[PDB]
């Protein structure tokens, strides 16, 4: 079961999207900008992408 | 009828309660997404929002700081379910979104209205995998200014021999808590390293939500609030001792588990701690 997505660092959010919902069509995601702090629940349905200030991925996508 | 969590249990607060030690006259900051202050099973004394565009701290638009208060300090009556520290003085510093997120500004400005404000505990069930030099000093601040200051370890699980304990657990002078679950095995995605510090309840753990409920989340946000419920525990029962003295005492008794990679000095043990002589058992 695929669970993070090291490959995506560097690619545009909108390809980080596409390829998660393949492996996970229920995913939650949610997008924030790299560098700010978040709540430490672990949520399962949960995929945060964290991105730069170009819309890139910026940190390896994981479940939670 | 209330209900008390495994959790609340596992630490051994009950026989803190017994004794007729329950947090009172403790203050303790919830730096976190605000507290639904409506809650029945909740009391909050007080707070401040520093995050611009959500003025008010006692909404809670996430529900994120309302499960991680209830386990701190929900009441003991008789509904929903029996925090750790049931009498602590409870703020909301509100410094998350709705969203769950937060600039490092918001958190650096909730910490110091908690020191300016003569808080005893800060709990931050919040992090990211970068510090900064503004963060470590907002955090060493209060340390050196007499507040426990704890923390979640980060939900990042392992990663081979490298440490995954996010910041703010992560500076020496914050109590770093991983996540067990009932049968006291680590959880998967529990953050690991020389950092980790204690390990208490984070799996399955009931509490309050906002609009008068009570549901089951887990993480290692679960768990930092029962570490810095004890401490306020540990403080009502030795309202002189320090931040350094309440900090030794959890760490000197702990139930110890496995590698200190994985569950640091292993699960705290809150009956222990706040007897005078302390060892693990
Ligand atoms: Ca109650
Ligand atoms: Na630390």
């Amino acid at each position: 079961m695929k669970t993070e997505w090291p490959e995506l660092v560097g690619k545009s959010v909108e390809e980080a999207k596409k390829v998660i919902l393949q492996d996970k069509p229920a995913a939650q995601i949610i997008v924030l900008p790299v560098g700010t702090i978040v709540a430490m629940e672990y949520r399962i349905d949960r995929v945060r992408l964290f991105v730069d200030r170009l819309d890139n991925i910026a940190q390896v996508p994981r479940v939670g | 009828a209330q209900s008390v969590p495994y959790g609340v249990s596992q630490i051994k607060a009950p026989a803190l309660h017994s004794q007729g030690y329950t947090g009172s006259n403790v203050k303790v900051a919830v730096i976190d997404s605000g507290i639904d202050s409506s809650h029945p099973d909740l009391k909050v004394a007080g707070g401040a929002s520093m995050v611009p565009s959500e003025t008010n701290p006692f909404q809670d638009n996430n529900s994120h700081g309302t499960h991680v208060a209830g386990t701190v300090a929900a009441l003991n009556n008789s509904i929903g379910v029996l925090g750790v520290a049931p009498s602590a003085s409870l703020y909301a510093v509100k410094v998350l979104g709705a969203d769950g997120s937060g600039q490092y500004s918001w958190i650096i400005n909730g910490i110091e209205w908690a020191i300016a404000n003569n808080m005893d505990v800060i709990n931050m069930s919040l992090g990211g995998p970068s510090g900064s030099a503004a963060l470590k000093a907002a955090v060493d601040k209060a340390v050196a200014s007499g507040v426990v200051v704890v923390a979640a370890a980060g939900n990042e699980g392992t990663s081979g021999s490298s440490s995954t304990v996010g910041y703010p657990g992560k500076y020496p002078s914050v109590i770093a808590v991983g996540a067990v679950d009932s049968s006291n095995q680590r959880a998967s995605f529990s953050s690991v390293g020389p950092e980790l510090d204690v390990m208490a309840p984070g799996v399955s753990i009931q509490s309050t939500l906002p609009g008068n409920k009570y549901g089951a989340y887990n993480g290692t946000s679960m768990a930092s609030p029962h570490v810095a419920g004890a401490a306020a525990l540990i403080l009502s029962k030795h309202p002189n001792w320090t931040n350094t003295q309440v900090r030794s005492s959890l760490e000197n008794t702990t139930t110890k588990l496995g590698d200190s990679f994985y569950y640091g000095k292993g699960l705290i043990n809150v009956q222990a701690a706040a007897q005078h002589h302390h060892h693990h058992h």
